């Protein structure tokens, strides 16, 4: 159809985030590309205001699930692409176990031929010497299942999952995600059956990037419907 | 394709000042200056995002330099103060199609041919 045809090949991506965590303000810009035929995302971000005040891994989920690979038998369950090119609003609250929380609102939509994710993030109530503001998180990422259900009343979807952030002392800090996606346009979207996205990420550094930065690779495939 | 035309530079001695300028054939995104000392690796000096809202200078360029940009003329300019003999190098204008001011040379799409600066 229309929305899914926008994703048949490689699509450039722009990411812009303004954040405020415990009054510490910052901005991030990122760019790369997505290829939903492979379910693959590649991005590089820089903090344009200096040092990022939180660990980079805690922003991974905030920094475009329209690039998931949906198998052909599940095509009618791909809300994200069906809302394009007009886009969708992605809102989250992220609860870090025994620590603060992020509240994010993003617009994901096409601006020309580029898919753009513009985000506002506010974090509150973090312990200034917790795992987060104390940068005790390892610079890595694990695999998670992203659970999706329709929210017919709001003409969108509800999404939730729990991220495992490995800590430098060998423990794990859980980040509990609650997400709702709502279409920006008034065109019709696909309201899916219950399913999930199998996601995997890897983080690295660009040895020639002098600014505080993250390189992110994500693989995302939809499953859970025979 | 997009071509970058460098001018300025040349010979100075310590303490002096020098100016470099770069003119782009067309409009572009982030613009930056790099330099490459004789057998060293190309390092980022300073630049301006395509939107001009982000300016970044390397650590060694302290407050000694100023980059400005002109999206109508499609030019980025660099001015150098308090020159030291370690500033001797071949300076390169660089630009990207896209807007973000990354600093790795691999992120840049268009290059000038290199302008000698000798302090
Ligand atoms: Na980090
Ligand atoms: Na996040
Ligand atoms: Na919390
Ligand atoms: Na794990
Ligand atoms: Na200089
Ligand atoms: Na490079
Ligand atoms: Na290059």
């Amino acid at each position: 159809s229309k929305g899914e045809e926008l994703f048949t090949g490689v699509v450039p991506i722009l990411v812009e985030l303004d954040g405020d965590v415990n009054g510490h303000k910052f901005s991030v810009s990122g760019e790369g590309e997505g290829d939903a035929t492979y379910g693959k995302l590649t991005l590089k971000f820089i903090c344009t205001t200096g040092k990022l005040p939180v660990p980079w891994p805690t922003l991974v989920t905030t920094f475009v699930q329209c690039f998931a690979r949906y198998p052909d038998h599940m095509k009618q369950h791909d809300f994200f692409k069906s809302a394009m090119p007009e886009g969708y609003v992605q809102e989250r609250t992220i609860f870090f176990k025994d620590d603060g929380n992020y509240k994010t609102r993003a617009e994901v939509k096409f601006e020309g031929d580029t898919l753009v994710n513009r985000i506002e993030l506010k974090g509150i109530d973090f312990k200034e010497d917790g795992n987060i503001l104390g940068h005790k998180l390892e610079y890595n990422y694990n695999s998670h299942n992203v659970y999706i259900m329709a929210d017919k009343q709001k003409n969108g979807i509800k999404v939730n999952f729990k991220i495992r952030h490995n800590i430098e002392d060998g423990s794990v800090h859980l980040a509990d995600h609650y997400q709702q996606n709502t279409p920006i346009g008034d065109g019709p979207v696909l309201l899916p059956d219950n399913h999930y996205l199998s996601t995997q990420s890897a983080l690295s550094k660009d040895p020639n990037e002098k600014r505080d930065h993250m390189v992110l690779l994500e693989f995302v495939t939809a499953a859970g419907i025979t | 394709q997009v071509q970058l035309v460098e001018s300025g530079g040349g010979l100075v001695q310590a303490g002096g000042s020098l100016r470099l300028s770069c003119a782009a054939s067309g409009p572009t995104g982030a613009m930056a200056w790099f330099r490459q000392a004789p057998g060293m690796e190309r390092e980022f000096v300073g630049g301006i995002s395509g939107s001009e809202t982000d300016t970044y200078y390397a650590d060694f360029v302290k407050g000694r330099l100023t980059v400005d940009r002109d999206n109508v003329k499609n030019t980025v300019d660099l001015q150098m103060n308090s020159l030291k003999p370690e500033d001797t190098a071949v300076y390169y204008c660089a630009a990207r199609r896209r807007v973000t001011l990354f600093t790795s040379r691999a992120d840049y799409d268009f290059w000038g041919q290199g302008t000698q600066v000798t302090v």
